[PDB]
């Protein structure tokens, strides 16, 4: 793994120590900012669920995704910054997400 | 152990 910002976090927030994950994505907004899209524009999710939103605005958001090279335990991430729309799954009480399910 | 709106937060949030 580089230094680069993705190399860094995917290993700090436990999602490369114990193997390499093909992409994720990290927001750059306040927690409570995207907790507050589970009550915006309702659509469907890519598996035809409809407990979906996406953010009215566009948010800060980092791509990680493998390089073609990556290889546990060296994982290798291209990084790409960006702004676009979040969606994501919401459930429970309070109604928050759970899952990234795409941007726009 | 953790929920899954904690996962959600460890895995995608960056404040």
């Amino acid at each position: 793994s580089s230094s680069n910002y993705c190399n860094q976090m995917m290993k700090s927030r436990n999602l490369t120590k114990d193997r390499c994950k093909p992409v994720n994505t990290f927001v750059h907004e306040s927690l409570a900012d995207v907790q507050a899209v589970c009550s915006q524009k309702n659509v469907a999710c890519k598996n035809g669920q409809t407990n979906c939103y996406q953010s009215y605005s566009t948010m800060s958001i980092t791509d990680c995704r493998e390089t073609g090279s990556s290889k546990y335990p060296n994982c290798a991430y291209k990084t790409t910054q960006a702004n676009k729309h979040i969606i994501v799954a919401c459930e429970g009480n309070p109604y928050v997400p759970v899952h990234f399910d795409a941007s726009v | 152990k953790e929920t899954a709106a904690a996962k959600f937060e460890r895995q995608h949030v960056d404040s």
